[PDB]
């Protein structure tokens, strides 16, 4: 979990 | 000031950590709706408390295998038999009926035949059991669902509708809960009317408050209105003081300088931080007053409408749930693709958006608000969007590529 | 690379 | 004896780890399909060496701009010009065209009208000019493709055609490269029959030396097929000192126990496994034998035809692959979807199959071999279906879900 948007790593 | 930036990371682990977690108070079960438990709960009886009958049918002796049967009486619902089933003979049984003494499994009416009824038609007699009954068979015997000395429910269980049947089921009709937070809203600034006024020259009607009450509202929690504040020491300090004394949150939106300088020289609180390396959101402060050793929060939001309402989804919905007891109090994040092309900033970015899942496809579309067919513009936002910060790999993203939701509405 | 078959995490 | 277990990544990892990488040699460029340059390759010419046309069109002096042009001249394909193209002329060029001296840019066919043409029709004399050339427009300059002293192929290149083709296109005729392994293929047992015979009692066809011989000329191997041999020493310790003098490689199949006593007591060679822990394939035996500072391997496969074939392509093939000096000689394996349930076993197994790709699905469905409909029962297998170990977690996989798959044949 993290507030912050992530990219996808798949 | 200007404040050092805090990381969007920082700042939110901070609200989290230095929000307090309300104490208890006891409550009627039927108000117990999106509560937390603060006491395990336990079973004081039996369900079912007596041997009960799955099946409409007859209970038997197992032991006198198939064949023909007098039927002694009936057992139904509610209704403690007092007849024993001995050797052929058999007692009719409805769902849910307790077994009489002598009987040890139920046949159902389907497998069996009726011989005789009585001559007005009421009453049956005899009936030919065609099949050997498994002993115990349609039967639910004493505490097959719950037992006494149980423990249903654990302390820390966020309640929803089944929890609040299941106190009802056992009879703890009160339970020790967290409190809710009571939530006060203000507004600041010269420019802001009343939603009710007609606009006069220079000003415009105040939506956040509406809109922050509302979004408050929705989760369940009380709210205070403490109405548009001019933006002045005096009446700021006195609204402030109105709202600790009157709540466990203090809302502010507009005015972020007196406000700042309110809290930390006139109010003793401590701001942790007052910048947000975010979008939207910058502006963005949070302090903390404690009084009785008891901790008051609050959140000074932007005066942007945008800002305000993507800031409390952000920050203090969250707080919200950790003061009301939920133990993982961080929002729901979801996967979605996203409807629309979208140059990343080098803040983390957070936009209100429409989830929509389609035919078979295991992933949601975010569309951003805004920008939108008919029905589409007309709909709700159930999503917050969240961007990540731009690199030097990602400077963009695509229709289609997969971001990560918050998810701040019905689905 | 592995010669021994392996389970799919995903 | 019975030699230890070993694992298969141990297995696996001893073949490549102990195999050798042959030598050199120089060959025709033409017999380079397959084979790894061991020497970079470099480019002694421009490609183009000339300026040359990209286009049907007009070579110009851009500085004339548009307008009315005599036209001196025609460059064709595999003449140098011998004109200088001045102010206020044109020579006409087609695609790969030198450009003459004179003009620095050429205009295409399309942006052009000609005016006037010989009496024959067969000569155009004047051209309309109807654009602005850009100075280099529609030119191929000297060394634009190819610059003479760049190096266009690596050491270590495995070529196919294209790299065929940029020999032929440097003037590389003959390039040096690493030898292909020699395999000589032996069976053993005195059952075996050759597939040529008839059936004698207690005997059947030999059919291993035939796939194995098939399995190694599909990947463009040098073979030698030593026979059957009878199953006892004196025979088998003559075979395999032919196969030792003529090969590079010997691999063997049945008897796996005269084999394995051969090896090391009269022909002195290490066995570095006798048994895997695989299915099939539990009795093969993998040794080396350094006669000359040169290391023969020997590879001792099971008798079973099934097993024979799948160690080939699990142990055998990789070994042929570094040998004629692919860097990283591991097979390729991919991602597909179970056609049919299966239960794991405790060993790590293989098992034939057939990959297909439906309609826009983004993996292949892996289909196991002989128990297929009929266009399908018919196919070659081209994958070897790789299953996971039995764990406490995964006892059977289920027709959908994800395996590894080794690639074998062409897809
Ligand atoms: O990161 C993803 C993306 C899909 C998903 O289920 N995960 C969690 C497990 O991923 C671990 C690392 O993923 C990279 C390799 N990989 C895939 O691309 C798909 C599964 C998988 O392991």
């Amino acid at each position: 979990f993290n507030i912050v948007g992530t990219t996808y790593p798949c | 000031s200007p404040f050092p930036l805090t990381s969007m990371d920082k700042a939110f682990i901070t609200v989290l950590e230095m929000t307090p977690v309300l104490g208890t108070e006891i409550i009627n079960y039927r108000d117990g709706m999106g509560r937390v438990l603060a006491q395990d709960v336990y079973a004081k009886d039996n369900l079912p408390p007596f041997p009960a009958s799955v099946k409409d049918g007859y209970a038997v002796r197992a032991a006198d295998g198939p064949g023909d049967r007098f039927i002694i009486g009936e057992s139904q619902a509610g209704e403690q038999p007092t007849q024993t089933v001995m050797p052929g003979q058999v007692m009719r049984v409805t769902t849910g009926a307790p077994i009489p003494c002598g009987a040890d499994a139920v046949v159902q009416v389907e497998d069996t035949e009726l011989i005789r009824e009585s001559d007005d038609g009421t009453e049956e007699l005899e009936v030919r059991i065609l099949v050997q009954a498994r002993p115990g068979q349609d039967i639910r015997p004493i505490g097959h669902d719950i037992k006494r000395g149980e423990c249903v429910l654990a302390k820390g269980t966020h309640m929803g509708p089944s929890e609040i049947g299941l106190l009802a089921t056992v009879g703890v009709t009160e339970v020790e809960v967290n409190k809710f937070p009571v939530v006060a809203v203000m507004s600041t600034g010269n420019e802001l009317l009343n939603p009710e006024d007609d606009l006069l020259p220079g000003k415009i009607r105040d939506s956040n408050r509406s809109t922050l009450l509302a979004t408050i509202q929705e989760h369940g929690y009380p709210t205070i209105n403490l109405g548009i504040v001019g933006d002045n020491p005096d009446d700021l300090l006195n609204a402030l003081n109105e709202g600790i004394s009157r709540a466990d949150v203090i809302i502010t939106s507009g005015g972020v300088d007196y406000l700042k300088q309110v809290l930390d020289i006139d109010l003793h609180a401590q701001i942790h931080f007052g910048r947000v390396f975010m979008k939207p959101g910058l502006p963005t402060t949070f302090a903390t007053l404690d009084i009785d050793g008891v901790r008051k929060i609050i959140f000074a939001l932007p005066g942007n409408p945008v800002s305000a309402v993507v800031t409390c989804n952000l920050f203090v919905v969250p707080a919200l749930r950790k003061m009301q007891g939920i133990l993982d109090p961080r929002p729901t994040i979801i996967k979605a693709r996203l409807s629309c092309d979208v140059k990343l900033d080098p803040r983390p970015e957070y936009h209100r958006c429409i989830l929509t899942w389609h035919h078979q496809e295991p992933l949601p579309w975010a569309q951003s608000t805004g920008n939108q067919s008919r029905l589409m513009s007309m709909r709700s936002a159930n999503g917050l969007l969240m961007l990540p910060p731009k690199t030097e790999q990602y400077v963009e993203l695509h229709k289609g590529e997969v971001v990560d939701v918050m998810v701040i509405g019905r689905l």
